[PDB]
RNA sequence: GUGGGAGAGGGUGGUGGAAUUCCCGGAGUAGCGGUGAAAUGCGCAGAUACCGGGAGGAACGCCGAUGGCGAAGGCAGCCACCUGGUCCACCCGUGACGCUGAGGCGCGAAAGCGUGGGGAGCAAACCGGAUUAGAUACCCGGGUAGUCCACGCCCUAAACGAUGCGCGCUAGGUCUCUGGGUCUCCUGGGGGCCGAAGCUAACGCGUUAAGCGCGCCGCCUGGGGAGUACGGCCGCAAGGC
């Protein structure tokens, strides 16, 4: 019911969970997916199957709504970072290009205990 | 690899208005390039970052910038 | 095999035929050292199978073999804790192995009477696509496809 | 003295972007988060993800180094102001004015204390979830003091180069920071690495001495008891000498 026809699609990937939401040319959303969105409950969610089934539900969505120009973007790292936009360019949508914007502080907070 | 400094002429390390030649010493994202791509001495170099962090906050170099092809 | 490649054993051919994989099903066959009784079990199915059905048993083998025989299969592997089930391709000479024994499990779990009929009803089933060796062999091949998850676990 | 130089040296005020959190709004469904697995937790009062706007605190990515500065503790965005130390060249001036230094005095990371502010993120105590034979721990979710600022205390440390300060003498080689020079190089002054002689119980040190000498200060005399007791002094207390 939008006929969007070209958009962004944001891939966040973590050492958790990978999701991916696919927006429109002026930054707001369309549909998402994520590795919970599929059957994946636990670590599960983490792998790079995953990934790459939650980008292509997310593509088929954006079918629905009739995407077929995709700019990427993507934020942040873990297994399937890279599966996501590999099964991105092959579901059907012509990627535009790919642009990694994970978003790094200048040494401004304080890291979890984990993180130092 | 040509090195920065290889390829450029007798220009002011003290400009901070320059933008044409401080991009030079930027790299794809909006980071100062080390000495084993600028070909800078270490007192040279040292005038270089606080040169671009001066034009930065004028708003004519950029703070960061966002990498293609990933 | 931590030193050599444990060099594969070339088998003799056979007397009737003169190929080697008919030798392999029949020592396959063969328990407690008996190869003449084995022979004597393959060839009456032989003669069962060719007559059963207007065909010849040497093609009807092959193409049997040739049906059980898998394209992927699991192995498990020890990875953060408890080990998990990883797919991967099959080797030529284990797919023979492999192929050879499920044909002589699955005529062995028939039922039957006699030995040579067992052989020959096994060998038709195979042959035409169905049977129980195909099932062993498809549900080895559907343990592939189903836990693909595990796809980057490879080794 | 003159003339040049490098620097996260200190203080004061201003100022920039990234990021976290929170709030407003838009669009958008069903999970997010988290782990070796999980669960607490958060989400239909609309979360997570995405976009725009606003608020606030704290810390300064790339440059960055094996680098620099400081007496030590220690000191990293940028700008301005106030100010310390230091190095080199000139061979100009004074004419032994020097070295060390018991006491004293001042400084002194973090944590801690008092009064008043501030509070994003982190986070002792604590509240829960797991794990385990048990979990008072490690792992996860929350969370106070605190961390931040002003002022006044506290005087400890692996406050380490476990190497007190100063001066002279004793092969070089190699990397480096910063000056001067007639600038393959030389000559000072710092930071490393090999290694002469020599030293050392050995490891190792070796013109940045743990070598050869001189001056002065501090300290040591088997381990436990014990940095405890008593006494004194200091401290609001903790406690310190
Ligand atoms: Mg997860
Ligand atoms: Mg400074
Ligand atoms: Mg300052
Ligand atoms: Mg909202
Ligand atoms: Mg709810
Ligand atoms: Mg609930
Ligand atoms: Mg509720
Ligand atoms: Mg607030
Ligand atoms: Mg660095
Ligand atoms: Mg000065
Ligand atoms: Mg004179
Ligand atoms: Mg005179
Ligand atoms: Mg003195
Ligand atoms: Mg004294
Ligand atoms: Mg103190
Ligand atoms: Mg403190
Ligand atoms: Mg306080
Ligand atoms: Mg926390
Ligand atoms: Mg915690
Ligand atoms: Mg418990
Ligand atoms: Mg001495
Ligand atoms: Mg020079
Ligand atoms: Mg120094
Ligand atoms: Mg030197
Ligand atoms: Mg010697
Ligand atoms: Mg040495
Ligand atoms: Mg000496
Ligand atoms: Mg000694
Ligand atoms: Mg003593
Ligand atoms: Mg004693
Ligand atoms: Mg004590
Ligand atoms: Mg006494
Ligand atoms: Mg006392
Ligand atoms: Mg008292
Ligand atoms: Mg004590």
């Amino acid at each position: 019911k939008r006929q969007v026809a070209s958009g962004r699609a944001y891939i966040h990937a973590s050492y958790n969970n990978t999701i991916v939401t696919i927006t429109d040319p002026d930054g707001n959303p369309i549909t998402w997916s994520s590795g919970g969105v599929i059957g994946y409950k636990g670590s599960r969610k983490g792998t790079p199957y995953a990934a790459q089934l939650a980008a292509l539900d997310a593509a088929k969505k954006a079918m629905a709504y009739g995407m077929q120009s995709v700019d990427v973007i993507v934020r942040g790292t873990g297994a399937g970072r890279e599966q996501a936009i590999r099964a991105l360019q092959a579901s059907g949508l012509q990627v535009k290009s790919i642009v990694d914007d994970t978003p790094v502080p200048h040494n401004g907070c304080r890291p979890k205990k984990k993180f130092r | 690899k040509a090195k920065v400094k290889a390829t450029l002429g007798e220009f002011d390390l003290r400009d901070y208005r320059n933008v044409e030649v401080l991009k030079r010493f930027l790299s794809e994202t909006g980071k100062i390039l080390p000495r084993r791509r600028t070909g800078l001495s270490a007192k040279e170099q040292r005038i270089l970052a606080k040169t671009i962090k001066r034009a930065r906050i004028l708003g004519l170099l950029p703070f960061t910038e966002k990498l293609v092809r990933k | 095999a931590r030193r050599r490649r444990a060099e594969v054993r070339q088998l003799q051919p056979d007397l009737v035929y003169g190929d080697v994989l008919v030798t392999a099903f029949i020592n396959k066959i063969m328990r407690d050292g008996k190869k003449n009784l084995a022979a004597r079990i393959f060839y009456d199915a032989c003669k069962i199978i060719q007559e059963k059905t207007g065909q010849e048993p040497l093609k009807v083998f092959k193409q049997a073999v040739e049906n059980v025989k898998p394209r992927m299969e699991v192995r498990s592997r020890r990875v953060g804790g408890a080990n998990y089930q990883v797919p991967m391709e099959v080797s030529p000479r284990r797919q023979q192995s492999l192929a050879l024994r499920w044909l002589v499990q699955a005529a062995n779990q028939r039922p039957e009477r006699r030995a040579a009929v067992r052989i020959a009803h096994e060998l038709m089933d195979a042959a035409e696509g169905k049977g129980g060796a195909v099932k062993k062999k498809e549900d080895v091949e559907r343990m592939a496809e189903a836990n693909r998850a595990y796809a980057h676990y490879r080794w």
